[PDB]
């Protein structure tokens, strides 16, 4: 159901709660949204990742897209960068 | 950097000796902090005498009692540190006189010297448990009527031991031992690295 | 610019997992 | 004039603690060790006495931890072993002091490891 | 900087509920005198101490400078 | 009366137990050899006078104090226990 | 040892004060049960005063006893007047709370930490 | 004499010769800021974050390095030694990637704090940063090495404390990266310590990646039960489940280090865990039920049976308290059939003198030894923090190590005398060459592993070793308090069990089969239900359902050492106390109470009813149990030998082999370990 698949179960004593009232779950789960994000190709060995917008992003980090074997992923945006 | 005026540091220091000489008997330590404040420390027996001299001395009139409080250092044999902060509208100055009292060794009351203390002394008894002899009417002020335990003592649990809810069966509010639904998360915050004292 | 109540619930999982008894009788 | 009492100050009767939490609570006086993570030793200086840990059941509605023990989060800090022992005796809590263990002196010298011999 | 402003304390005589009242209406009046000045003479400058030690670092700085993040993390936590 | 276990709790390096350890140093091997199954336990208390605890059958334990007793009295007391 | 006195030099004198307070409460129990319309029996109430008085019967420290009555007297005042409304008084009787067994087997069957 | 007088700002702290500038500050009471220096790791001087200013000297000196001289004044809080830190911290931070809200060494950073205390308010590095390439060092340590401050602590530990010698520096300039040149995993015990020793969060723990953040973690100090070294450890619990176990320092037992098993098998503690007391159904399948019903299932059978008919086979990881509660109980049913799974030879004096079964040479005595005769055990995988002891004493001191076992990876240079128990007699004859080495030694120590004893000729192996210790002692003329003979265990509840008079080995149960057996945490295969009598009525008393649970008529769940205030004792008899970090789960209860309660239902009630009372009980049966942190000095080796001489046994030619031949052998052994997903991931990584 939800992000980490919370599933109050058919036998749980808590699934009682939703009776006559819906559960809060999310469409466009994020888990798949960045996976849906194209790999940002770059020329330089290392690249930055302000998160986009500077102050309105994440603390800037420099990712080493040095091995095509792996597309660097800024630990903050989950954006893969293709050397 | 704060705008320290050495002019003060000196004048207050000089008064600190003045008082120390005037009442050699009860003053144990006197120091003018770098924050430009004097904190005469007196033996508990000097509560009445030291205050009275400050309330009624031409060269040191300290008419109003700003506050009476009791820090509790559990390590210290004398647990409580009654602190009396006083003001002098005449000399535009202040001084703090602090004494030490243990749980069952009461301090004298100064309601005579300043009637402001009538309430604060009741506040110190209710929260910390120090007792004040010769107090007109010492009785809990801030805590509930049936409260058991002195709350601001460092050895008292924050949440306490009793909480109240309304029970239908008995149609009346009823204490029950505290049961909390998210305990106070006790974040440890002290850093293992000190700061080289200036 | 030119029934729907949010029921609160824990979203974490089971954590401690108990040992299932063997369904094979012995 | 002062009066004489050989009775260990016990003031359990004035502190205002429920009977259950004065007779079933064991507190340990210990100097905190250092999270191996950091090499600072400023948190291994003062002695602390900590009450025994108690139930922390999960809450059904939100899954938050819930505790029925009031003296759980309370850790009092005492500068010396003697003073902490005194607090336990007059408050009536049982105590089991643990001796401070400080790192033993270790001899180090940059020249010593350069010794091919050993 | 209540020293740099100029206001008149509203002292009272025949102290009683009416007199003190008049005093509170007069400090409402005197505070407008202090507010006026503050608007007339407020300096260009920063609004928080520059010691990241005591004041939290500006968000542009904590998002571009390592010493500022460390100071932001430690100050808040 | 079968006694399953015989325990000797000899405090160490203290005036009182000297005789108790002397017993061990001199005749322990002898006793064990003779009763080669019975478990005779040599344990070391502290700040307590020596006690020859004996466990008889069906979980009954009996106590004989060995404080300041001579080597043969310890030997005699031990011999009295396994009758 | 060597401890200053509060109101009683010796347990003896202190006990005098306890006697007075007991009397005070004893004489008061009936009134409270009527001015607060409490649903308790005077005999029951006086029993409570006894219990509470007895609960601290072990103390032998002159100073501790003196504070105990100071505190006791203060409670009386509150109760004497109506400062302590019924909810406050009945709390003494622990009427709503479910009693906990002290038998080991009982605790074992119910709580992780006894 | 040998007391240099130097002034730390005027305190004239007189120190011994060779005291380093930093050491003097420690003694006077200060603590010079420091990144590359660890007390038990060699001084390297890489960071130079410790620059201080000796008075009247042109340049500032390296604290960790300069041996303090006479007359020096180590001005620490000078206007210079602060520009020598305000300017270094400028550099460490300049190339640092600011992902402090990723770095799980968030509050556990010796580089933010030192920055917040010995650093500057702002940065001037307007230039760009560097980045390194994350590699794989294994399944336990996550090396996000773009964090590395090139402090070379790892390369030291990985060479000096552990003998891996793999991690190394590669390259020069600002792209010196301290990672394995070829990608070979850092597979060794003692591996996880790198996490704790890297002050930066470059390489940290992968299981505890992002589950918590240190300020929240409530820290309860307890004892290691996975191995018999009894290493001190701190269990970090948040909101009631253990989040990490990291070492806490014990000079004598684990000096700041813990094994890979006892810090990544906290995960095993949270699954396959018994919680409610099930009992067998009509069809035989086990079914949950309330204590009252499960306890009287057991109590009724107990009243019916008696003597030999009832037995216990205490497993590993069972607390001493539970042991004495199980012996008292089975003693009130007239049964002394109390047996531990690990067989310690008990034909001569065993269990009776307390030195036949204890390392008499305290772990800290491996430091002052001269020759160690390892016989039949792999210390590397049976007592990892004792293997380290012989590691340090072979490096900093000069121990001559000799092994009579399988030639095995020992992280040090040993002499492989051979793989045949017979060679013991050879040395006893003095014919063997090593005889001379031993003879040359003044303070020698033999160590007979418990696993050699677990073979069939173990009684003979102990006797053969005792003969050699006897003449080694006579030829060397070693002093009495120096103790040559010691034996190390690999099961936490073995020294405690033998102490309380539990008789080792299930040999007695083998000869007469008990109608009822109360397995007490036993997951070993020592007795199986086919072996048991027809009734086969046995009740498991433990925490994890592994081998004893599915063959159990009753399940009485217990706790684990993270969940009870029990006592354990390591190999040289130092009793130690586990503290309750988390309340036990489900209806599960403390081991001692289940047995006190079963006794009440049975009617032969045990005397104690609170744990202080059970501690008082332990005192009457045994001394060590009540006095904690206190090794028992005197032992009676001489009378032990006399009985050894009476015993005649044959040491079979079969070579004595440690069961843990290589490290995959090591990762999964006990119940908690077996139940570890992290240990399982480690096992497949090796395979
Ligand atoms: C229904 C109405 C509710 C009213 C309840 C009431 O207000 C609350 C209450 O009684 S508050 C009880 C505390 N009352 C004391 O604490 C006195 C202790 N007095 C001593 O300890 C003596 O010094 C002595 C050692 C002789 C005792 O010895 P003895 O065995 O009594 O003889
Ligand atoms: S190490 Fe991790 S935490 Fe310490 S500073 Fe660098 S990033 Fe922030
Ligand atoms: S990894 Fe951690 S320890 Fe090894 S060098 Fe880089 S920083 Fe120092
Ligand atoms: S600690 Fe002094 S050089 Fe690294
Ligand atoms: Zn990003």
């Amino acid at each position: 159901i939800t992000h980490t698949g919370q599933v109050y179960d058919e036998k749980d004593y808590r699934r009682v709660r939703f009776v006559d009232r819906q559960k809060e779950v999310n469409e466009n789960f994020a888990i798949d949204l960045i996976a849906q994000q194209p790999v940002n190709e770059v020329e330089h060995r290392i690249i930055a990742c302000d998160g986009g917008g500077g102050a309105l992003g994440h603390p800037k980090v420099y990712i080493n897209l040095d091995k095509e074997t792996k597309t660097g992923t800024c630990g903050y945006c989950g954006l893969q960068f293709k050397q | 950097v704060r705008p320290r005026s050495d002019v003060t540091h000196k004048q207050l220091s000089a008064f600190g000796e003045y008082v120390a000489e005037i009442l050699p008997k009860y003053v144990q330590q006197v120091q003018v902090s770098c924050l430009d404040e004097l904190e005469i420390c007196i033996h508990p027996d000097g509560v009445i005498p030291t205050l009275t001299f400050l309330r009624d001395h031409t060269n040191a009139q300290f008419k109003s009692l700003a506050d009476l409080t009791a820090v509790d250092v559990p390590t210290r044999q004398n647990r409580f540190e009654i602190v009396y902060n006083l003001l002098s509208l005449r000399f535009n100055s202040r001084i703090r006189v602090k004494t030490y009292a243990d749980e069952l060794t009461p301090i004298d009351s100064i309601v005579s010297v300043h009637i402001a203390a009538n309430w604060y002394e009741r506040e110190v008894w209710d929260m910390f448990g120090v007792f004040f002899f010769n107090h007109p009417d010492l009785r809990r002020i801030l805590t509930d009527y049936g409260f058991e335990g002195h709350p601001f003592r460092k050895d008292f649990p924050l949440t306490g031991y009793v909480e109240l809810r309304y029970d239908d069966e008995v149609k009346r509010v009823v204490a029950e031992p505290v049961e909390l639904a998210q305990e106070f998360r006790k974040f440890d915050l002290n850093s293992p690295w000190e700061a080289f004292p200036a | 610019p030119t029934p729907e109540q949010y029921v609160p619930y824990s979203t974490t999982r089971k954590k401690i997992h108990e040992w299932v008894p063997p369904s094979t009788p012995y | 004039q002062l009066i004489t009492v050989d009775e260990k100050l016990d003031i359990t009767t004035l502190t205002g603690v429920p009977e259950e939490h004065i007779k079933t609570r064991k507190v340990r006086i210990f100097v905190p060790a250092r999270n191996n993570m950091q090499s600072g030793v400023n948190n291994t200086k003062k002695w602390k006495m900590e009450f025994d840990t108690r139930e922390r059941w999960e809450n059904p509605l939100m899954g938050w931890a819930s505790t029925a023990d009031p003296l759980s989060n309370m850790v009092l800090t005492f500068s010396a072993k003697e003073d902490a022992i005194a607090f336990a005796e007059k408050n009536g809590w049982s105590y089991d002091v643990e001796e401070k263990k400080v790192p033993k002196p270790k001899s180090k010298s940059y020249g010593a490891n350069f010794s091919w011999n050993k | 900087v209540y020293d740099q402003v100029e206001f008149d304390v509203p002292i009272g005589s025949r102290g009683d509920c009416y007199d003190r009242y008049l005093c509170r209406v007069e400090e409402m009046r005197q505070s407008l005198r202090i507010i006026e000045q503050c608007l007339n003479k407020m300096p260009p400058g920063e609004i928080k101490v520059d010691d990241a030690k005591v004041s939290p670092p500006k968000r542009a700085e904590m998002k571009t400078s390592m010493e500022s993040l460390i100071h932001h993390f430690k100050l808040y936590t | 009366l079968g006694l399953r276990e015989i325990r000797v709790h000899l405090c160490q390096r203290s005036p009182g137990s000297q005789g108790v350890r002397d017993f061990i140093v001199q005749r322990y091997v002898e006793l064990k050899k003779a009763h080669p199954n019975l478990p005779i336990l040599i344990r070391e208390c502290s700040e307590v006078q020596p006690k020859l605890w004996a466990r008889y059958a069906f979980g009954q334990e009996k106590t004989v104090s060995l404080n300041n007793l001579s080597a043969d009295e310890v030997t005699r007391a031990m011999q009295n226990v396994l009758s | 040892t060597s401890v200053k006195p509060i109101f009683s030099r010796d347990l003896n004198e202190a006990k005098r004060r306890v006697r007075e307070l007991y009397r005070a409460w004893y004489r008061e129990v009936p009134n409270t049960v009527h001015l607060m319309q409490l649903d308790i029996t005077v005999k029951q109430g006086r029993d409570k005063v006894r219990e509470m008085f007895m609960k601290n019967a072990h103390v032998t420290d002159p100073r501790v006893v003196d504070l105990l009555v100071i505190k006791g007297k203060m409670e009386l005042q509150e109760t004497i007047k109506v400062w302590k409304q019924r909810t406050h008084v009945m709390r003494f009787f622990h009427e709503t709370e479910t009693p906990r067994p002290k038998d080991f087997l009982s605790k074992f069957y119910m709580g992780h930490d006894p | 004499s040998n007391l240099i007088e130097v002034f730390v700002d005027g305190q004239s702290v007189m120190v011994e010769p060779g005291t380093t500038v930093l050491q003097a500050c420690e003694k006077v009471g200060m603590q010079i800021p420091r990144f590359c220096y660890h007390e038990r790791l060699s001084v390297a001087g890489n960071c130079r974050m410790c620059l201080v200013e000796i008075e009247k000297a042109p340049k500032v000196v390296a604290a960790c390095a300069m041996p303090v001289m006479k007359g020096w004044n180590i001005l620490t809080n000078s206007e210079k030694s602060k520009k020598a830190r305000e300017g270094v911290m400028e550099f460490l931070l300049a190339n640092h990637p600011l992902d402090c809200p990723i770095c799980d060494q968030g509050g556990e950073c010796d580089l933010q704090d030192q920055s917040m205390m010995f650093g500057s308010d702002r940065s001037r590095f307007l230039e760009g940063k560097r980045a390194v390439e994350d590699k794989n060092i294994g399944p336990l340590v996550k090396t996000i090495m773009t964090r590395c401050i090139q402090c070379t602590r790892c390369i030291r530990f990985a060479s000096e404390i552990a003998g891996v010698d793999d991690l190394g520096t590669t390259g020069r300039g600002n792209d010196m990266q301290v990672g394995t040149y070829i990608e070979k995993m850092f597979m060794s015990e003692l591996s996880g310590n790198v996490i704790d020793i890297c002050p930066v969060g470059a390489l940290t723990s992968k299981p505890y990646a992002f589950t918590a953040r240190p300020w929240e973690t409530r820290k309860t100090e307890s004892i290691d039960v996975m191995d018999a070294v009894g290493s001190n450890i701190v269990v970090s619990t948040r909101t009631g489940e253990v989040m990490r176990i990291l070492p806490r320092m014990h000079e004598d037992i684990n000096e700041e280090w813990i094994s890979d098993k006892t810090r990544f098998a906290y995960d095993g503690l949270k699954r396959q865990r018994l919680t409610e007391p099930m009992v067998r159904n009509e069809k035989g399948l086990l079914t949950y039920t309330s204590w009252e019903d499960a306890l009287s299932r057991v109590a009724g059978m107990l009243q019916n049976f008696e003597g030999n008919a009832v037995a216990a086979i205490a497993g590993g990881l069972v607390d001493a308290e539970a042991l004495v509660a199980l012996k008292d109980l089975l003693n009130k049913v007239d049964s002394d059939n109390l047996c531990t799974e690990e067989i310690f030879p008990t034909e001569g004096a065993g269990t009776d003198l307390r030195s036949n079964y204890l390392l008499n040479t305290t772990i800290a005595g491996v430091e002052e030894a001269d020759v160690v005769l390892l016989v039949g055990t792999n210390p590397r995988f049976e007592a990892p923090l004792f293997n380290a002891r012989i590691r340090k004493s072979w490096l900093h001191n000069d121990l001559k190590v000799a092994l009579i076992g399988s030639p095995v990876d020992l992280t040090y240079r040993y002499d492989h005398l051979g793989d045949s128990p017979k060679i013991l007699q050879d040395i006893a004859s003095g014919r063997h060459s090593f005889c001379e080495v031993l003879k040359d030694a003044k303070k020698p120590m033999v160590v007979l592993g418990s696993s050699a004893l677990q073979r069939d000729d173990g009684a003979a192996i102990l006797v053969a070793v005792s003969n050699m210790v006897q003449k080694i002692r006579v030829t060397t003329g070693v002093a009495a308090e120096w103790k040559v003979m010691n034996i190390l265990h690999r099961i936490a509840s073995q020294v405690a069990a033998l102490d309380l008079g539990y008789k080792p080995g299930v040999e007695a149960i083998r000869k007469n089969p008990p109608k009822m057996l109360f397995l007490l945490g036993a997951d070993g295969g020592c007795i199986t239900r086919q072996d048991l009598p027809k009734d086969c009525f046995i009740v498991y008393q433990g925490h994890h359902g592994d081998v004893g649970a599915p063959m159990a008529d009753v399940i009485l769940p217990g706790a684990a050492y993270t969940e009870k205030s029990a006592t354990y004792v390591n190999t040289e008899g130092r009793a130690q106390q586990t503290k309750v970090a988390v309340t036990p789960p489900g209806l599960a209860r403390e081991d001692w109470k289940i047995i006190r309660a079963l006794s009440e239902i049975a009617g032969i009630t045990l005397p104690y009813d609170t744990l202080d009372q059970v501690r008082n009980r332990l005192e009457e049966v045994s001394p060590n149990l009540v006095r904690y942190d206190d090794i028992e000095e005197t032992n009676y080796f001489q009378q032990a030998s006399e009985l050894a001489k009476l015993v005649n046994q044959e040491v079979l030619a079969d070579p004595l082999v440690p069961p843990q031949l290589t490290i995959k052998d090591f990762y999964m052994t006990d119940s908690i370990s077996r139940a570890s997903q992290t240990m399982a991931k480690c096992v497949k990584a090796v395979t």
